[PDB]
């Protein structure tokens, strides 16, 4: 892997369900690349069932120079109406922020986000008095728990 | 949507 | 030392500025102890004085068992009005987990905490901008950096 | 204000 | 891999810019090897492009013996001239440690490495006008920052 | 402890012996301190006898606010007329770096700096031909091993 | 001689 | 208290 | 403004590096002048620094009859040694035609200059390999695109 | 006039009302500035009253060679709920190119910018048919018309 | 030539692909003239062959006053399914206004058109991966380059 | 936000 | 109907027997049916036409409708073929044009400056001038690519 | 087919 | 000798 | 500062 | 005619 | 290092 | 070219 993240600060913490996410990623690069970096941020609207995942945002980044290097990625909040149900949003959901080469992904750093709406005591309610919470959505916050990613590292053919 | 990155160091 | 914490947890996060604390702690005791463990949280008004402190509320622990132990410490939030300047609330600031045996200080875990504001881009302002902000503390939210707490240690004489 | 504290094992 | 490089000392450091590098490199051999080792030092002229790469001086080792080796890699220093500017020796430059069984790269070091003119100020400094610097290479001294090593392995089918 | 130091960076290096030493010093504090931090530079004239340490400078620093804040520590160079003899500049010596809070040293950071003349080549000499060298001191620069040090902490009565 | 620090975080 | 880079 | 130049001839194009300037100049002066126009002719070293210029030679031209007239100006070529690489003679280079009075610049006409070496084919080279051609001076011809001269004008007090 | 604007190319035309603007600027300088050159792009939001103006964006470009360089300027779109009323958007609407150096404005580009709306022909209509035109803003479309540019000069104090 | 277009303008500008052309033509008639002007419209399907020519509509205009005159030309839009491939909408594409006296072409006016579909940028593209779009023609906008046009007279016998 | 220009001639 | 819009010497200055490589760039509006005619020509006389040196030609098709551009390379001038050797020196002309089923549509002259190394050429009247022991390799030229005279000629093009 | 207005 | 003229526009 | 075609 | 640059 | 110049009519 | 110092323990 010649290319590593270094870090991944989240710039809007905490901030309202349907706030952008900004992430400002520091990365090191050996080799001068031919090609853009493609990153994509990935809200994960079923734990169990992959076709509700929403690809918010994408963004190409290059060309790459030598070094150590950062960027800000400003990617857009989860589509509400794409979620199996709106209750779905609150407690623990997961992103997942990752990197291809080539449309082949190198790296996928993954982030617990903690969900909460206002006036609701959310750890007293068991699963069943949660769905029929009235979910307000202006009124949902995140944060992010940035302190404690899990990396993936995958082998991909670079520029040779 | 496309970017040139920052650099930070050197 | 004969009590050590092993891990504190806040069960409510983020939260409304207004909105009690409620941290899970756990914590290890070699031997058993006469007294009971004195907690207590501190909102951290300025950064260059200790006067605009808060001690937000305290909690007697006890009975001590040997062993890991574990309670729920929940604390009244800060009072808006103690404050220097109304826009001291926002960005970063600082609470003190604190715990003592008899009036004694043994353990004192700092934490950062994450401020935002509804509607307000707050890293995209420079500080005197910020002053400028019609605080509305309804609309605002805290995020504990619970993942990197900032432990000091203190000798005392427990039970001898 | 005062209470006891809840053990965990192992 | 058979080859794996335990460590790399800089001997003369600092040095003049237009001084030879020496490394004492030392590397663990785990099976015997028929051919030898082929070293190489590149010395980066360009973040934005590896045509003013500089391949310093190559270094073949041999015959491997088994076990715990090392040896004295002296490579000569860049030529000036081939620098996309003059101006670019200063500051933060890099150069790539290499080595290749048959042709074949396995393993590949760059390490970062200050440069500082006499009587200059780079602190100071902004990119204008430190591309308006009078270069006089004779007073241009380097340090190699040895103890921050940018390793990157690759796959090679050695004996095999 | 109630005062951290996260990060020390030397500006300027490598750098001539005469140019003063610029630090960029960060460090972390729980509580907002009564006192001034005083900071000191020494130089190790000889490693046997201390009488020959050069305070290079101090600095108070302060007043220090809650949280990660960080200065400029300049300092003077060492003065050649102290040192027992002139060609003991050369090699590897040392600088202590140091923290005091109300007279009494709370941390002191070491750090090995090595001594290069030029067009000599110090490596093939012995300490029998070192000394018959002629140090001219307006040719010698230092760098600093500023990623190798060697910490040492004091237990100190703070505000208590 | 004396300074002011230059804070970081907050 | 290594440099950052 | 007093004088305008209406027209620059370049009388030896093409000409080696080394041949003198000459340039045939012809301006209008609407009332007559009390000091004499200072004429010089300034050679670009570098795109990014104006400290490698070289002032090729300075002309003094009077007394200023009113109307239109006209002189040769003669000046040496540059001196090689003040180049900051000696592949920068090479592609297209800048010289700039000054004129003052009374020590003040109120036009200046810079020409772009194409430069030649026999044998070579600069335009299907990259910079990187041009920055490797040996340079034989007296082997390098230069052609002044002079139909596209770049005006800049000054205001200054003439006679007043 | 020590810099002039030799072209300005809208890359993406037409385009959505709310894709961002892409200008390729090519441009001419004689001396190597010290300062960054300062562009600004701003939606005149009211033709009568400057308070509805938008600075869409900001670029630096430096540092500043001698020669004919050029680069990208991409910049926000425009933010409807700053403008007056929603129908402003449609028809003939204005934005401005400007640069400053050193904080002064040296040139400002005006454009007119036509903008038309799927399914609503606009010519057929006057001001109060217009006004009464349900904006669904994804609907809109612009064309800068990039051939007729008005251009204005300021005199400033450069480098000089 | 009894017959000179003095100017065009487009009135539905941009428009949809599909949207008709809306042209005002003014132009100036010497002599007067027993015969109507047939105006036509003509969108070029391909660069290298006639073949794909869409004479999209035709107007007589008559009789002809002599002097200054104005009218409106309103032609259908191109038909899709006349392409080589669908996605030779995309890009710049030619249209040629034309007049004939009595099926004599006395003047032909070219304009290149801009064309540009949503979500895509067609500058980050090369050839291949513009042929690969699978274009919805509904969201396929043009932009006529009306200050650009390209005129070609032709020598007819008028009225004699 | 800043970005060094590219050269076009030279 | 085919219009240039420029043409640029890559290669200038030039060894006098260094290839001519200009790019030449010109826009279409009809995909005519045959190639552009290209030729270069050095006028070795001034004076007479029998000393003219078509130096080369190449053919550039099929043409589409747009704005197309292309490099032409052509040979250097025969230095055999001129009347004496010393008229290399000064100022001497190439024409470049373009034809159309062999009708010429365009010609564009350009005047071209010749140098010796060593020699002075200004300070000099036409009998120094021809009493030049001229070493060819030491000669290089210049084109005043800047001040082209164009000339147009109305021909039949797919009419 | 129309007819044109004069200006 | 023969070639394709390169497209510059479009 | 016309564009370029 | 003339050249572009 | 000194000229006059010439001039020059009509 | 050159062969490498062996080094133990």
């Amino acid at each position: 892997s010649i290319v590593n993240i270094l870090s991944v600060n989240v710039l809007n913490n905490p901030a309202k369900f349907s706030d952008p996410y900004k992430f400002e990623i520091t990365f090191e690069c050996l080799e001068p690349l031919k090609s853009d970096l493609e990153w994509k941020l990935t809200y994960v609207g079923s734990a169990t069932s992959q076709s509700y995942d929403q690809i918010l945002d994408t963004l190409l980044v290059g060309p790459i120079p030598i070094g150590i290097n950062k960027f800000v990625f400003e990617a857009d909040p989860p589509n509400i109406d794409l979620l199996p149900q709106l209750s779905d949003v609150l407690g623990v959901t997961v992103i997942l922020l990752s990197c291809a080469y080539e449309d082949n992904e190198f790296v996928r750093v993954g982030y617990y986000v903690n969900n909460e709406m206002e006036g609701l005591n959310l750890q007293e309610m068991d699963d069943a008095e949660i769905k029929k919470v009235k979910v307000d959505i202006s009124k949902v916050w995140r944060s992010i728990l940035a302190e404690k990613p899990r990396v993936t590292r995958f082998n991909i053919q670079w520029d040779n | 949507k496309r970017i040139a990155p920052t650099p930070v160091y050197p």
